[PDB]
């Protein structure tokens, strides 16, 4: 068994290489998708919020906006 | 340049300077833009 | 104590600020108010 | 050694004090003014 | 070591692939190179080819293969310069500017050799200086200028229109020997077609862009029918900001 | 050349908007390609 595994390690190193690549993929993939969706939606709601009603209030009077931002 | 209040002079008339706002996403107090704008401009930084 | 009074790299630093920075946040050094006029003095004049 | 140990300890404390102040466990780049300019009570406790 | 390595050769790392035979053939080519270098040092005249601002060891991106451009540079242009030198020595025109050769030989049949060679020398130069390898996007001020003339109610319509008029002008010069220029008349822009042995300085215009419409320019790549494709590519590779600063200097 | 092809196709519209577009939710972190885009356009770098 050792002679065998050793032989195919020294001859064909990249089988273990790719095996470990896929191992790692299947391990870490879903955490990464969570991070992606969360951040993207972060900039998403952040982005659309600029057309909201609160922003329509920002332009007519800025002082009430900033005041109730600091207190709010 | 217009008759709007920046958040800057709102702070000067309240007397909070720049330090007190610290839990708020605004960095540059002297720009004229909404809070959401401030969030999107600094978003890639964190 | 003689290095800070004359802003040394002031024209470069001014250029960098004006081109790459928003005017809301930028500090601009003026050469006129700087010791020699922000320049290097003519040769034999400056006592060295 | 033992300067470095103490030093490192108080840093660790100060930084886990600033970045998550409420101990929720996630990194916060927008800390309250009270957590930033606030002094560690561990210093006072050590004096005591 | 740069001085010691001959003109064409590239200086690189030994991969130890050289069999002794070709290794000796190389030294022999180098010896020959030294000899021909010694004779070119004495054959040197007043004028010379311009140094290229960009590496042409490979082709000019999106435009020329290596062989095309180096058939322009190291074949036609250098002949033009040998001619120019042969005929500007032993004459009142010895050792003057490229201009004062172009301008004082203008419109005379007797000095037609000198004038033709001179103007071709200039055209080739300005052509090389008109090519920026990966191309460039035309600057705002120049776009504003061009739009006020060529543009009909469209956004930078002046760019598509200018790169159209250049195509048309190129196709309308039938002889395939000459140059197409975008120039500033001093009161307005226009795209002019110069025949071989004629130059924008000779007609006292101010050149902005040059395009080489000689058949020898596009033959190795685009064949004999490929002129349209050729021009279209030229605009991928042209240099606008140059044309702009020349324009702005012309105005003041 | 890539720089001006991009600045040509994007045209006027918001960089950030474009970034939220070119990533559907599950595609990639927006902060990453925002960072790499900024560092590529100005401060010209090889794009990641």
């Amino acid at each position: 068994v050792e002679t065998f595994n050793r032989f195919f390690y020294r001859t064909m190193p990249m089988l273990n290489f790719y095996q470990n690549v896929l191992k790692h993929y299947s391990e870490t993939i879903q955490p990464l998708r969570q991070a992606a969706k969360s951040s993207t939606r972060g900039l998403a709601r952040a982005l659309e919020s600029e057309r909201s009603a609160a922003m329509e209030e920002f332009r007519r009077n800025s002082e009430r906006y900033w005041r109730n931002i600091i207190e709010g | 340049d217009t008759r709007r209040r920046t958040l800057e002079d709102v702070l000067k008339r309240l007397g909070k300077t720049t330090r007190d706002l610290g839990s708020i996403p605004i960095v540059n107090p002297r720009v004229d833009v909404g809070l959401p704008t401030h969030i999107k401009r600094n978003y890639q930084l964190h | 104590s003689w290095w800070e009074p004359l802003g040394y790299g002031w024209e470069q630093h001014n250029e960098e600020q004006k081109a790459l920075c928003d005017v809301t946040e930028q500090r601009l050094i003026d050469g006129s108010n700087l010791p020699f006029g922000g320049k290097l003095p003519p040769f034999g004049t400056s006592y060295g | 050694e033992g300067s470095l140990e103490y030093f490192e300890s108080q840093y660790r404390s100060a930084e886990r004090a600033v970045y998550d102040e409420e101990g929720r466990g996630v990194r916060n780049y927008w800390p309250s003014r009270d957590a930033v300019e606030g002094i560690a009570q561990e210093e006072e406790n050590d004096a005591q | 070591y740069h001085a010691y390595v001959p003109k064409g050769a590239s200086v690189q790392m030994g991969e130890t692939f050289m069999p002794s035979n070709i290794a000796t053939a190389v030294f022999r080519e180098t010896e020959a190179a030294a000899a021909r270098a010694d004779k070119t040092k004495e054959e040197t005249g007043f004028f010379s080819q311009p140094r290229l601002n960009y590496p042409v060891s490979s082709g000019i991106p999106a435009l020329f293969s290596k062989d095309q451009f180096d058939m322009q540079y190291s074949l036609f242009h250098r002949d033009v310069v040998e001619t120019l030198n042969r005929h500007t020595l032993g004459t009142p025109l010895e050792g003057h500017n490229l201009e004062t050769v172009i301008r004082k030989t203008s419109f005379d049949a007797t000095q037609a050799v000198a004038h033709t060679a001179a103007s071709e020398h200039f055209n080739y130069c300005f052509f090389y200086k008109s090519l920026r390898p990966w191309g460039t996007a035309p600057p705002p001020r120049l776009r504003e200028a061009l739009q006020l003339q060529y543009g009909t109610n469209g956004s930078a319509d002046a760019m598509d229109e200018v790169r159209r008029i250049v195509w048309v002008t190129a196709a309308s010069h039938q002889e395939r020997c000459g140059w197409v220029y975008l120039v500033w008349s001093g009161v307005h822009f226009d795209v002019v077609e110069f025949p071989h042995g004629s130059c924008p300085i000779a007609s006292d215009l101010i050149p902005l862009l040059a395009l080489n419409v000689h058949e020898s320019a596009y033959i190795l790549d685009y064949g004999t029918s490929g002129l349209k494709q050729y021009v279209e590519n030229y605009f991928k590779a042209c240099n606008w900001p140059l044309a702009e600063r020349y324009y702005l200097m012309a105005i003041g | 050349a890539l720089g001006r092809l991009f600045s040509e196709k994007l045209g006027d519209r918001d960089v950030h908007q474009w970034a939220v577009e070119s990533c559907a939710d599950g595609e990639a972190d927006v902060r990453q390609l925002l960072l790499s885009l900024h560092e590529w356009r100005e401060r010209g770098r090889p794009p990641s």
